[PDB]
């Protein structure tokens, strides 16, 4: 008693972003580049066109 | 007649010409370019003449 007192008021707000973010999954692959520069010589045909 | 080659596409396809397509197809747009110009085995700098 005897006091008044003065009032500001505020707020917080808590929000998670991250545990929606994950990785899916990661994948990867396998490829015979043509450089040329080769000979054939191990076995032969196999993949016709 | 220049006979360009269509190229394939950086991963294995069935679209254009096949290698062996263009084997001989190339092969063929040296001998045009080059018996206008060679007129057998050898080039000419001076240029070919026919008969």
């Amino acid at each position: 008693v005897g006091f008044g007192f003065i009032a500001i008021t505020l707020l917080t707000m808590f929000i998670n972003v991250g545990l929606t973010l994950k990785h899916t999954e990661t994948i990867i692959n396998k490829y015979k580049n043509y450089k040329w520069d080769s000979g054939l010589p191990t076995e032969y045909a196999d993949r016709i066109a | 007649m220049k006979q360009n080659i269509n190229i394939g596409n950086v991963v294995d396809d069935g679209t254009g010409d096949y290698l062996r397509k263009g084997g001989i197809k190339i092969n063929e747009n040296f001998d045009e370019l080059y018996y206008e110009l060679g007129d057998g085995d050898v080039p000419y700098s001076a240029g070919a003449w026919k008969t």
